[PDB]
């Protein structure tokens, strides 16, 4: 149209870079190292943590078996 | 006009037989929603009674809140899968 | 009657469209008469079109039975058995009534060919529309997978600078996805030579059958949502398609995934689904965390949107993946709140600013609510919805499956809470950026927010405070539905 | 004073000090819209409005509880 | 005196995009 | 009668936001005020037959939620607890709102703001009237919501925006927690009613209810401002002045106290975390007015008495003395927003509009009746004798030491210096404004003059509630087996007996001794002997003042390390995930796999006639080969790809 937004050349070297960061991405030590933490390690935390709390549970209706308060008192003297 | 339920069971039926599958699904089912009706009737006398009794609500209304607490965890819809594809006697 | 009468009087729609617009091709060189405002008569043919298809559901809906256990309007056409149930009959009114919504979007700015456009998005609503209504899974894939033929080209002509990126994007992440799901298909057509979805229900597999048929069907399901690691297809797509493209894709392509699970995964594979459930819980936690977080550091305006619609997505597939009722039908209210809010923001990110300024930079934009007041408001309220504020279907939606989750898996299932908090602080980033500080000096001030722009944002904000205050609108119609998909044996 | 630009930034709140021209008529309607449904709300309120603590006698409860017994 | 925050790289590779040190804007 | 209580505030945000075009500026101030004052009415009615005729009113609009078991109503229910908290939203909420005719009658925007305001008191009444817990997070979010419009009400500027977003996030933080332990409640109970959970308290297992309660303070901490999650509470400052003697006295502050006393019946059971509250509060007030004694911001130190008064209901929750943290809640509400009505006052008063008290000094004459208000509402502050704090404020502090416990004695001496603290940040408050040598220009002292009626006439009428308010409804609170059975004490926790028989005299009299000497030795040095507090000399003095002045240096802490953080794993997940991996093994990396393969594949078309020969008799190799050899024949295949 009128050309409403005054386009900025920097604007768009920055947005255009943002858009295309797959470009010069290297599978390097560092890279490396975000993957191993992102994709294995916290998913196998997550992954333990799922299975072994699997039905062991029963939190519906869950009764109190046992006093919360105590019956006596001893000083400390 | 009110439809009922038709009392069927897994258990005296051919599932090669469509209908009659078809009704052994839906009476559980039906079963189940009028145990969740009865729980919440249930939760009605017990809200009633804590608001009457104030602090004699624990005495007033134990057996009520002991009766919750007991249908609260089976009184919920369970599915008619589980016990259509499962033989609990083998 | 629905699927005849939805089916014959749509290919008479889309012959009359082609036969007026087509008649004066043969070096005429005419001007025409139906040309003129931008082929307004065609374009309005077809706006009348999709609405009356909402009509044809109406009389169908007025029949149903709430209080009836199975598929109804059961009909044969095409060789194919055709029915309803509570769960299907809501999905196919969300994606008719975007219809309208996504023509009317659409309806001054492109640059020509509007009776392409109008065509083929009555074709992607009905194929839409009838997969919630096929009762067999080859016909499930069959319209699964047809809307990828008008898509494909619907990017590729009415698409932004990187269409061509966007067009294979969608054309090759799903088509590669769902042949692993038709593999899951064959293979039950093999061993029980029928693949209806009452005949199947009822078969039990080998636990080891079932893991395999499984994973081929999660495969075409986890991309559609979709999940991580298969997302990346979705930004792409959402910032270079037409502004009806996106509507839809966010409304209603995104919500077949949900379905599938529904009819594919759940009353078929019931035992195995138990299994996977943990591993759908940690893939599906992790994409509605690390979407959020990524949202953060995006500086383009329809895909920050695009990645908030990941985030929501994974907690409709933790909800529908509790066994209970309460998190099934959390899922779907969140599906159909999802529906109108996520087309919403798109409209007001990408159909009313890129209309006037063509820049979907973040940098550009600050300050708008000094010269631009109704867009402003109509933000801020559908940030909130975004982020399930009561009051809002999206809060009722997410508080059920969040419950949901909890009831199915108090330890892990807590997690989904961080949805509250992560939502927020992507989408009050963008919104107090977008309505805060001096209006930004790189723009220029012009119109507000027009008269068809006001009543798009109306109506899709009115369903979704209907459904946040009275639910029970769509619980009602979803209660016996939902309670067969449910799989426990209690002694 | 300053610069409002009100010429087209007209929000339904007002937009930098802006008082209508028959802002006593329409004040006087929306003082009488105030006023009619602020007694509906009474109305709707007196009527709809009970008291939890005396629904229910407590004779009537006791059988309850030892029913559910 | 003033330093710049957390997790800004010393360095940088992209292509042909301008390498230039980080400057905090606020402290402008 | 209940309906009018509720709605008749959301009718005034209505009219002032959608109709402030068509009545203009001035009407559209007075009809926002006249619906709140209709709720003002209606609630003293209601307090009368509720408190003193035992009667309660409930309104089931209709139903929310109905998935099978889990029924959740529109339903508002007004009860002893309900109706008490109302006496404070309510009445402030008027008085503010009169307060702010003439404070913001120099605003362009002043339709939006009294929009704001209404609606804010609307959500705010919406939450502690709810029947059940879903319909007090509806309250408790659009608090935040409504918060969050009025911090950036001046979204110009660019502090306000960003101390919105702040405020939002923040508390939207805690909604998350609150989520959860709504959702372990349905879990475990069934139900969110109130009627239903509360009957259930005694037979539930301790784990679920503390899972259920560690959840809901957490969300208690970020409203209350509680450690931990107070950075917004002074960055809330930026707002206009109403806005913060409305949410710093008797709202969103004061929602975090209100949740914890509403789930008494549950919180009784689970002495752990009633421990934890215990000392949250303690912390917290203890840090407060530390902060506060060299604080410069006359609102910024008011702001910092809220966050310290607050931590006084906390610790009074901690002991399970509900009825002293509710009426300590009443009683604060009144005298802390006449202190920012207040401040306010002589912000415009000034010329200059200064808000530093280094730029204040000898105000006492030109304006005596603010002074007044400040001097009367910091000794009721103070708990001085016979004023309003004195029998909220007081009775707390002792009750730490009344509970004998090792934690009790702890927070007794932390709630002791934050009583001795109260008066020395209070008396330092009050010398640099008023008492001071003049350090602002000539010009300014023979133009500093007394406001308009209209913002006196809210300081007058809270000035009185300060003075006599405490005493009169002491006994309803604080009466020995007075009923209230809302809050609900264990007979194992009751220990205002104790407090008020076994004290020594000493400890009786000490919070006085130590704030009115304390605060007189304080006031000697600045007269005479300044040359004391020229901290800057030593620098050990100037590290010390400079970790409290930056507020233990909590706010660097959270935005250089926290937020840094939490956006940089975004970026990292953004760069070596989405960007990175993703495409490696997606279209990127799958393009330059096909280019390397399909090139390969190119050079193997060409009509010749000697290659396509080779090639047919190497294929008879796999008639000669035995078929074990086929998986070789592959691998060799595929190394000569490459
Ligand atoms: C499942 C199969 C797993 C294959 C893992 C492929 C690993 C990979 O391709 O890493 C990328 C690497 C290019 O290196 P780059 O990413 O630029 O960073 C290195 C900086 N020193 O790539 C290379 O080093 C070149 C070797 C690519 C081999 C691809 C094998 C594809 C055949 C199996 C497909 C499945
Ligand atoms: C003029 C008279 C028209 C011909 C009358 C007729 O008998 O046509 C056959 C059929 C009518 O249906 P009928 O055979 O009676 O029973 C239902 C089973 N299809 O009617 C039809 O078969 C019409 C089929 C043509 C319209 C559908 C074409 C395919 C549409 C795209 C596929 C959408 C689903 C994917
Ligand atoms: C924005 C944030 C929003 C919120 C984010 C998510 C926060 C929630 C994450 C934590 C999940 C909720 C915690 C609830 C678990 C507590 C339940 C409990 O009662 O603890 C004990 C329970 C079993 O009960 P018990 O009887 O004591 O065991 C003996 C059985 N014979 O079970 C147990 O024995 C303990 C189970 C292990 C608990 C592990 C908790 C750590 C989880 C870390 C997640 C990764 C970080
Ligand atoms: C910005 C977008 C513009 C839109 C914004 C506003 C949206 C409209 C607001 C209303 C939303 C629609 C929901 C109401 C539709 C009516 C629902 C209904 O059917 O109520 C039925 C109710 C009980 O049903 P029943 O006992 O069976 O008797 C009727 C038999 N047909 O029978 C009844 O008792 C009817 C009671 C109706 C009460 C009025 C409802 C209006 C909303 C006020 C209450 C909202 C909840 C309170 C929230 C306050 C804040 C916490
Ligand atoms: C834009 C608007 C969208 C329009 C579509 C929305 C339609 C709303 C639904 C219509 C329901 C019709 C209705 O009001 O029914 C009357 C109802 C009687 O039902 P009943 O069973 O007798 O009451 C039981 C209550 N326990 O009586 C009621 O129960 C209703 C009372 C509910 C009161 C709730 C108040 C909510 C806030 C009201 C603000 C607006 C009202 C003030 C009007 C202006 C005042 C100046
Ligand atoms: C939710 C998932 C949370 C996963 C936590 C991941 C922690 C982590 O990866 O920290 C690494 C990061 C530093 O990594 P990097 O920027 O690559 O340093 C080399 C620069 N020359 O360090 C950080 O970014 C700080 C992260 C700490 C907060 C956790
Ligand atoms: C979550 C999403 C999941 C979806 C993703 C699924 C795809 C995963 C597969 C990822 C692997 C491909 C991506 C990485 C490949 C990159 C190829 C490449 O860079 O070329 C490596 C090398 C040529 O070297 P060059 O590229 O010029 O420079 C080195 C740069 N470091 O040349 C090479 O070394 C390439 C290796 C030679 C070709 C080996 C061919 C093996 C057989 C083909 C593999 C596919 C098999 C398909 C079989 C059915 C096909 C009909
Ligand atoms: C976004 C990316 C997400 C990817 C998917 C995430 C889900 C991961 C699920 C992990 C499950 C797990 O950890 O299960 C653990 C199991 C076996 O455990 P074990 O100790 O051998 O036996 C358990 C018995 N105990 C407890 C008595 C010692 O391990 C596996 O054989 C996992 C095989 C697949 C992953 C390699
Ligand atoms: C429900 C099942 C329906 C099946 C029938 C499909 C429509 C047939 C159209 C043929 C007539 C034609 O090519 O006409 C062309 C028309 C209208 O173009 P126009 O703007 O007038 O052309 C310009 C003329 N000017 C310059 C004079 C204005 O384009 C359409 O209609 C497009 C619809 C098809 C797009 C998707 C293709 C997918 C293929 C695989 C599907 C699984
Ligand atoms: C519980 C639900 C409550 C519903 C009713 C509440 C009152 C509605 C007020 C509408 C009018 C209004 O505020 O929007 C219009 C005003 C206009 O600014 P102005 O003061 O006229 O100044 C005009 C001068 N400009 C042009 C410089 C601003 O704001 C704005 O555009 C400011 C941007 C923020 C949008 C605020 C939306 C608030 C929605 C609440 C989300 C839940
Ligand atoms: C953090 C730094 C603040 C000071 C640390 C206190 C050290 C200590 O010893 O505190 C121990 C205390 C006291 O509880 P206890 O001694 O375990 O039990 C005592 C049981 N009575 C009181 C019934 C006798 O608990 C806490 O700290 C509370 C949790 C941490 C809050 C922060
Ligand atoms: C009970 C508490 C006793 C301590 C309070 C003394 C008064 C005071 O803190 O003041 C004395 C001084 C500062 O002088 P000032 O009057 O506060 O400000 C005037 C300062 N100028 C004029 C330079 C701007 O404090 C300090 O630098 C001490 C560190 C602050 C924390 C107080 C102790 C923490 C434990
Ligand atoms: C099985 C789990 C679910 C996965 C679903 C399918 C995802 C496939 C990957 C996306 C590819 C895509 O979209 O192809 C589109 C891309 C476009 O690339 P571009 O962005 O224009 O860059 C390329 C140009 N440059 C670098 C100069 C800017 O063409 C290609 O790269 C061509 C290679 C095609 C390989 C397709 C094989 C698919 C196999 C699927 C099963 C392994």
């Amino acid at each position: 149209g009128p050309h409403l937004l005054r386009e900025d050349a920097s604007f768009q070297r920055y947005g255009q870079l943002r858009d295309n960061l797959a470009t010069y991405w290297k599978f390097n030590r560092k890279a490396a190292r975000n993957v191993f933490i992102f994709l294995v390690a916290v998913p196998a935390g997550l992954g333990y943590l799922a299975y072994n709390y699997e039905g062991k549970t029963p939190f519906v209706g869950k009764r109190r078996t046992e006093p919360i308060f105590e019956q006596d008192y001893v000083p400390r003297k | 006009d009110h439809v009922r339920s038709p009392n069927v069971s897994f258990d005296d039926i051919d599932y090669n037989n469509s209908q009659d599958l078809h009704n052994a699904q839906e009476s559980l089912l039906r079963e189940q929603w009028i145990r969740v009706s009865a729980l919440k009737v249930c939760r009605k006398a017990l809200e009633s009674c804590y608001k009457t009794s104030g602090p004699n609500h624990y005495e007033d209304c134990r057996e009520i809140a002991e009766k919750y607490l007991n249908m609260l965890p089976d009184h919920r819809i369970q599915g008619f899968l589980g016990y259509q594809k499962n033989d609990p006697s083998k | 009657m629905l699927v005849q009468n939805l089916i014959i009087f749509n290919i008479i729609g889309i012959v009359l469209l082609v036969l007026l617009n087509n008649n004066n091709n043969g070096i005429l060189n005419k001007k025409s008469l139906l040309t003129i405002k931008n082929e307004l008569k065609l374009k309005q043919i077809g706006l009348i079109i999709s609405i009356i298809n909402i009509l044809i559901i109406i009389e169908n809906w007025i029949g149903f039975n709430s209080n009836y256990y199975g598929f109804q309007n059961i009909e044969r056409f095409l060789n194919i058995y055709w029915g309803i149930d509570g769960i299907s009959l809501l999905l196919v009114l969300l994606t008719l009534i975007l219809g309208p919504i996504a023509i009317l979007s659409n309806w001054k700015n492109l640059k020509g060919y509007y009776t392409y456009y109008v065509i083929s998005i009555n074709m992607l609503v009905i194929l839409m529309a009838l997969n919630f209504i096929c009762l067999d899974l080859v016909s499930f894939y069959i319209l699964f997978e047809s809307t990828l033929a008008p898509l494909f080209l619907l990017i590729g002509i009415y698409g932004a600078n990187n269409k061509n990126k966007a067009a294979y994007y969608v054309l090759i992440y799903t088509l590669a996805s769902s042949l692993f799901m038709l593999l899951s298909i064959v293979i039950y057509y093999i061993i029980i030579n029928s693949t209806d979805y009452i005949y199947i229900n009822n078969i039990i597999l080998s636990i080891n059958l079932q893991s395999l048929l499984f994973i081929g069907i999660i495969i075409g399901i986890a991309v559609k949502t979709p999940l991580m690691p298969v997302h990346t297809w979705l930004p792409t797509v959402h910032s270079e398609s037409p502004l009806g493209g996106s509507i839809l894709l966010a409304g209603v392509i995104l919500k077949l995934a949900i379905y599938g699970v529904i009819r594919l995964l759940l009353p078929n594979l019931s035992e195995i689904s138990m299994m996977f459930t943990p591993i759908i819980y940690i893939i599906s936690i992790l994409t509605l965390i690390y979407s959020s977080l990524i949202t953060l550091k995006q500086t383009d305006l329809k895909v920050i949107i695009a990645y908030s619609s990941i985030s929501h997505l994974a907690v409709c597939m933790i909800g529908i993946f509790a066994n209970n009722l309460i998190g099934i039908n959390g899922s779907l209210i969140l599906c159909l709140a999802h529906g109108f809010v996520s087309p919403a923001l798109f409209i007001l990110v990408g159909g009313i600013l890129y209309d006037r300024y063509h820049n979907r930079l973040i940098n550009y934009y600050q300050g708008l609510s000094t010269f631009m007041p109704i867009f402003s408001i109509y933000l801020v309220v559908f940030s909130f919805c975004n982020t399930g504020t009561p009051l809002s279907g999206n809060f009722v939606g997410e508080f059920l499956s969040i419950t949901g989750a909890v009831i199915r898996h108090p330890i892990i299932g807590s997690l989904t809470a961080a949805s509250v908090l992560l939502s927020a602080c992507y989408q009050m980033k963008l919104t107090n950026r977008l309505t805060g500080s001096v209006f930004s000096q790189y723009l220029h001030i012009t119109n507000d927010v027009t008269n068809r722009e006001i009543f798009l944002l109306n109506w899709l904000l009115i369903p979704t405070i209907i459904i946040g205050i009275y639910p029970s609108f769509v619980t009602n119609i979803l209660n016996l539905a939902s309670s067969t998909l449910i799989y426990s044996v209690l002694i | 004073h300053h610069i409002h630009t009100p010429s087209y930034i007209k929000p339904p709140t007002g937009g930098w000090n802006f008082t209508p021209a028959n802002w006593k008529q329409n004040t006087v309607l929306v003082l009488v819209g105030f006023t009619a449904c602020c007694v509906g709300l009474y109305k709707l309120g007196e009527a709809g409005s009970y008291n939890p603590k005396l629904k229910y006698k407590e004779e009537e409860l006791s059988r309850w509880n030892q029913s559910a017994k | 005196k003033s330093f710049l925050p957390h997790f800004i790289p010393k360095n940088y590779s992209y292509g042909d995009y301008p390498r230039l040190k980080p400057e905090n804007l606020q402290k402008r | 009668m209940i309906l009018l209580c509720i709605f008749t505030p959301f009718l005034g945000s209505l009219i002032s936001g959608f109709f402030g075009r068509y009545i203009g500026v001035n009407s559209s101030k007075w009809i926002v005020c006249l619906s709140i004052f209709v709720s003002v009415v209606s609630t003293y009615i209601l307090f009368i037959d509720v408190i003193f005729n035992e009667i309660e009113y409930t309104y089931n609009i209709m139903n929310w939620l109905n998935v099978e078991y889990l029924v959740v109503d529109w339903s508002f229910t007004i009860d002893k607890l309900s109706v008490s908290m109302l006496v404070p939203v309510v009445t402030v909420s008027f008085l503010v709102h009169l307060y702010s005719v003439s404070y913001m009658s120099h605003d362009p925007h002043q339709q939006r703001f009294f929009s704001y305001l209404s609606m804010f008191t609307f959500a705010m009444i919406v939450l502690v009237t709810g029947d059940n817990y879903l319909i007090l997070f509806v309250g408790w979010e659009f608090i935040g919501v409504a918060s969050y419009l009025l911090i950036s009400f001046w979204f110009t500027r660019f502090n306000a925006v960003k101390s919105g977003l702040s405020a939002l996030l923040i508390n939207r933080f805690g909604d998350a927690l609150l989520v959860l332990g709504l959702s372990y409640l349905v879990l475990v109970t069934g139900s969110v009613n109130y009627n239903t959970v509360f009957a259930l308290g005694s037979y539930l297992d301790v784990n679920m209810i503390t899972v259920i309660l560690i959840c809901f303070l957490v969300a208690s901490m970020a409203k209350s401002a509680q450690l931990g999650l107070h950075s917004w509470l002074l960055l809330a400052m930026e707002g206009p002045t109403p806005v913060s003697s409305l949410l710093h006295a008797a709202c969103l502050v004061i929602a975090g106290v209100f949740l914890l006393m509403r789930s008494s019946p549950l919180l009784e059971y689970t002495p752990i975390v009633l421990l934890l509250i215990l000392w949250l509060g303690g912390l917290s007030t203890l840090i407060s007015g530390l902060i506060a004694m060299v604080s410069n911001d006359i609102k910024k130190i008011i702001a910092l008495s809220t966050m310290s008064q607050v931590g006084i209901m906390m610790i009074a929750i901690g002991v399970s003395c509900y009825n002293l943290a509710l009426f300590h809640l009443i009683c604060h509400s009144f005298f802390k927003a006449l202190l920012f009505m207040s401040a306010g006052s002589v912000i415009h008063s000034i010329i200059s509009e200064y808000q530093d008290i280094r730029m204040y000094g000898g105000f006492r004459q030109f304006i005596p009746l603010a002074y007044t208000c400040i001097f009367i509402a910091s000794l009721s502050l103070m708990a001085i004798p016979g004023l309003t704090g004195f029998y909220s404020k007081d009775i707390i502090i002792e009750s730490m030491y009344g509970e004998y416990t090792f934690s009790g004695f702890i927070i007794y001496w932390f709630a002791l210096i934050s009583a001795t603290c109260t008066s020395l940040y209070s008396i330092r408050l009050i010398y640099y404004t008023f008492l001071n040598n003049p350090n602002s220009p000539k010009y300014i002292y023979i133009n500093l003059k007394e406001n308009d009626i209209v913002l006196i006439t809210p300081m007058i009428i809270l000035t009185i509630l300060s003075i006599f308010g405490g005493y009169l409804l002491r006994d309803i609170y604080l009466g020995m087996g007075s009923p209230f059975n809302e809050l609900f004490i264990h007979p194992n926790n009751l220990s205002l007996i104790e407090t008020e028989f076994s004290l020594p005299s000493i400890l009786k009299v000490l919070p006085l001794i130590t704030g009115l000497g304390g605060g007189l030795i304080l006031l000697l040095i600045y007269e005479f002997n300044y040359s004391l507090f020229l901290v800057y000399n030593n620098k050990n003095l100037s590290k010390l003042y400079s970790f409290f002045n930056q507020k233990i240096m909590f706010d660097q802490l959270l935005n250089n390390l926290i937020l840094r953080s939490g956006l940089n794993i975004g970026w990292l997940l953004n760069v070596h995930i989405d960007r990175g991996i993703l495409q490696l093994f997606g279209p990127l990396g799958l393009w330059k796999l096909s280019t390397f393969i399909s090139s390969k594949l190119n050079k193997l078309v060409f009509l010749n006639i000697g290659f396509i020969l080779e090639i047919i008799v190497l294929s008879w190799l796999l008639i000669v080969f035995k078929v074990s050899l086929l998986k070789y024949i592959l691998l060799l295949i595929i190394f000569i790809i490459l």
